[PDB]
């Protein structure tokens, strides 16, 4: 479909995305963000460390 | 006897022309609603009919 010009493609290329979806776009945060959002609880110089 | 004759000539000719014209035209579709293969056919960029 990607050297396919025509709107023929546009179904099988659904369906493809139906079974196999890709990742279009996301939001992220730093990965020391979740480590306070975690049960453990106070983990404040770990945290900094890690930033 | 004296004679003497005295003849001068020049020409001068220049023509120009130049011609530039340009079209550009776009379309945009916007869809939302629908996850079936209807909306998988509806979504081909390419006809907004």
């Amino acid at each position: 479909l990607a050297q396919n010009r025509s709107t023929i493609t546009y179904r099988s290329w659904g369906r493809s995305l139906k079974y196999n979806p890709v990742v279009i776009d996301f939001e992220m945060q730093p990965i020391h963000e979740v480590l306070r959002h975690t049960s453990l609880g106070p983990l404040e110089a770990k945290r900094q460390n890690l930033r | 006897g004296v004679s003497v004759g005295k003849c001068r000539g020049i020409l001068n000719e220049i023509k120009d022309r130049n011609k530039r014209d340009t079209m550009v035209e776009d379309l945009v579709v916007l869809v939302r609603g629908g996850a079936s293969e209807h909306i998988t056919t509806l979504a081909y960029q390419e006809l907004p009919t």
